[PDB]
C-alpha cells in the first residue's frame, strides 16, 4: 500500500471517530461494521483480543475480560479519587503497580495486566486500521484529541498510546478547540471571540469557554459533570415503564435481568425517535410472564420525566461563565458536541439562556470532535 | 381477506428471524448434546468439573444471540390489521424465550 493522508482521530470514553480531510471535505470514516463510531472496548479471550464492534458485542459473555473507560485511567495515579471512586462500578480489575493503576484480565488462559496507554494503544491501531481499510493506504500521521481538563501527565499517557499503536501524533489537541476548529470560528473575521462548548457526550457533559483571538485558542474555563449521559435519560424512560407495568399488571418485571435490558434497548431507541418526532410508541412480546407490553411515550412526557437532568445542564454553564469572568451576553458562539445534544428540549433550554442566539449545530454532534481533528491533520500535513 | 403488500415487507423481516433463530438453535442442540455425554462420567471426575465450564463461553454466546434477536424483534410495530405478522412475531418470542430457558438449565448444569 502507498502513503496515505493524516488522519484526524477522536479518542473518546465509550466510542472513538477517525475522520480524514480529501477532496476539500473531511470524510468521516465508517468501520468493518459501517458504523461512523466505534466502541472504545477491547476484549481479551481465551483466543483473541478483539477491540471496537466486536468488543463491546461479546461483554454479556465476558464482563470482567473487557475492558471500557480507559480514557477515565489513562495519566492517572492509581490513588487518584477519580480512579477510587470508578473502580466500584467496573467488572474489570484494576491493580496498583507501583502507584500506577493497571488492567488486570485473563488472556488467552494467562493473567495479564495492561497500563491504560496500552489499552487505547489497542482502541488507537483500530481507528488505524479503520482509516487504511477505507482509504487502501497506510495511515501513520494523526492528530488525537483530549478533554481541556487533562493534565500533564494524562496528555503524555494519551501521546504515549499513539506511538505504542504505531502512530506520529502531529498534534494532540484540545475537544473544544477541536469542535471551534469543525465549525471555522477561527476564522472569523472581527475581534476576539468567546465560544461556549456545551459537550453532552460520551457518558461525560463538559462545558469549555474558549478565547479566539487571530486563530489562538484560549481556555477560559471548564465546567461539567463526568457521569452525566444519554444512560441517565435511559434510566428515567426504564423506571417509568417499570412503574407503568406494575400499574397495569400488578407485576415487578425488576428483577429479571432479560426483561429488564428488552426494556432499556427499547428505551435507547425511542429515546433517539423523539428527537425528531414527537411521540414514540414500543411493542415488546412477552417481556415478562407472557405478558405483552403495547406503549408509547411523547416527547413532552419525556422532558417532564428528565425535566431536572435538562435544566440542571444550565448550571455548569452559569459556574462557567462565573469563572472566564464573563456575563452570558458576552459569548459569540455557542457549540453543541455529543449526542444527547440533539434532544430538542436541551437545544430549546441552552438556546432561551443565551436569549434566542442560534447554536452551532449542522455538524453531526458525535463526528464534531473527529471532523475538527481531521481539519487540523490536514492543516498539519 | 384484506392482505396487504406492506405486510409482505414485515412478514420478509420476521421469516429473516426465524432462520436466524433456526442457526442459533442448531448451536444449542449440539451444546445440549455435549452437556449430555459429559454428564455420563466417561470423563475423570477430578476434571469434570472443568469440561463443563469449559461450554460456559458457547452457552452464554447463545444466549447472548438469542436476545439479540428478541431485542430486533422489539424494533417492529405492527398495526392490529397485520394479524400474519402479529402472529408470527408473538410465535417468534414464544419460541426464543423455550429456546432461552433451555440455555438457562444448562448454565445451572455447569461450572456448579
Ligand atoms: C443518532 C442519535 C439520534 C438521536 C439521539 N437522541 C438523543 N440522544 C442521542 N444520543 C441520539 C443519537
Ligand atoms: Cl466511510
Amino acid at each position: 500500500m502507498s502513503k496515505g493522508p493524516a488522519v484526524g482521530i477522536d479518542l473518546g470514553t465509550t466510542y472513538s471517530c477517525v475522520g480524514v480531510f480529501q477532496h476539500g471535505k473531511v470524510e468521516i470514516i465508517a468501520n468493518d461494521q459501517g458504523n461512523r463510531t466505534t466502541p472504545s472496548y477491547v476484549a481479551f479471550t481465551d483466543t483473541e483480543r478483539l477491540i471496537g464492534d466486536a468488543a463491546k458485542n461479546q461483554v454479556a459473555m465476558n464482563p470482567t475480560n473487557t475492558v471500557f473507560d480507559a480514557k477515565r485511567l489513562i495519566g492517572r495515579r492509581f490513588d487518584d479519587a477519580v480512579v477510587q471512586s470508578d473502580m466500584k462500578h467496573w467488572p474489570f480489575m484494576v491493580v496498583n503497580d507501583a502507584g500506577r493503576p493497571k488492567v488486570q484480565v485473563e488472556y488467552k488462559g494467562e493473567t495479564k495486566s495492561f497500563y491504560p496507554e496500552e489499552v487505547s494503544s489497542m482502541v488507537l491501531t483500530k481507528m488505524k486500521e479503520i482509516a487504511e481499510a477505507y482509504l487502501g493506504k497506510t495511515v501513520t500521521n494523526a492528530v488525537v484529541t483530549v478533554p481541556a481538563y487533562f493534565n500533564d501527565s494524562q496528555r503524555q499517557a494519551t501521546k504515549d498510546a499513539g506511538t505504542i499503536a504505531g502512530l506520529n501524533v502531529l498534534r494532540i489537541i484540545n475537544e473544544p478547540t477541536a469542535a471551534a476548529i469543525a465549525y471555522g470560528l477561527d476564522k472569523k473575521v472581527g475581534a476576539e471571540r468567546n465560544v461556549l462548548i456545551f459537550d453532552l457526550g460520551g457518558g461525560t457533559f463538559d462545558v469549555s469557554i474558549l478565547t479566539i483571538e487571530d486563530g489562538i485558542f484560549e481556555v477560559k474555563s471548564t465546567a461539567g459533570d463526568t457521569h452525566l449521559g444519554g444512560e441517565d435519560f435511559d434510566n428515567r424512560m426504564v423506571n417509568h415503564f417499570i412503574a407503568e407495568f406494575k400499574r397495569k399488571h400488578k407485576k415487578d418485571i425488576s428483577e429479571n435481568k432479560r426483561a429488564v435490558r428488552r426494556l432499556r434497548t427499547a428505551c435507547e431507541r425511542a429515546k433517539r425517535t423523539l428527537s425528531s418526532s414527537t411521540q414514540a410508541s414500543i411493542e415488546i412480546d412477552s417481556l415478562y410472564e407472557g405478558i405483552d407490553f403495547y406503549t408509547s411515550i411523547t416527547r413532552a412526557r419525556f422532558e417532564e420525566l428528565n425535566a431536572d437532568l435538562f435544566r440542571g445542564t444550565l448550571d455548569p454553564v452559569e459556574k462557567a461563565l462565573r469563572d472566564a469572568k464573563l456575563d452570558k451576553s458576552q459569548i459569540h458562539d455557542i457549540v453543541l458536541v455529543g449526542g444527547s445534544t440533539r434532544i430538542p428540549k436541551i437545544q430549546k433550554l441552552l438556546q432561551d439562556f443565551f436569549n434566542g442566539k442560534e447554536l452551532n449545530k449542522s455538524i453531526n454532534p458525535d463526528e464534531a470532535v473527529a471532523y475538527g481533528a481531521a481539519v487540523q491533520a490536514a492543516i498539519l500535513s | 381477506g384484506s392482505n396487504s403488500p406492506q405486510e409482505e415487507v414485515e412478514l420478509k423481516k420476521l421469516k429473516h428471524l426465524e432462520k436466524s433463530v433456526e442457526k442459533i438453535a442448531d448451536q444449542l442442540e449440539e451444546l445440549n448434546k455435549e452437556l449430555t455425554g459429559i454428564q455420563q462420567g466417561f470423563l475423570p471426575k477430578d476434571l469434570q468439573a472443568e469440561a463443563l465450564c469449559k461450554l460456559d463461553r458457547r452457552v452464554k454466546a447463545t444466549i447472548e444471540q438469542f436476545m439479540k434477536i428478541l431485542e430486533e424483534i422489539d424494533t417492529l410495530i405492527l398495526p392490529e390489521n397485520f394479524k400474519d405478522s402479529r402472529l408470527k412475531r408473538k410465535g417468534l418470542v414464544k419460541k426464543v424465550q423455550a429456546f432461552l430457558a433451555e440455555c438457562d438449565t444448562v448454565e445451572q448444569n455447569i461450572c456448579q
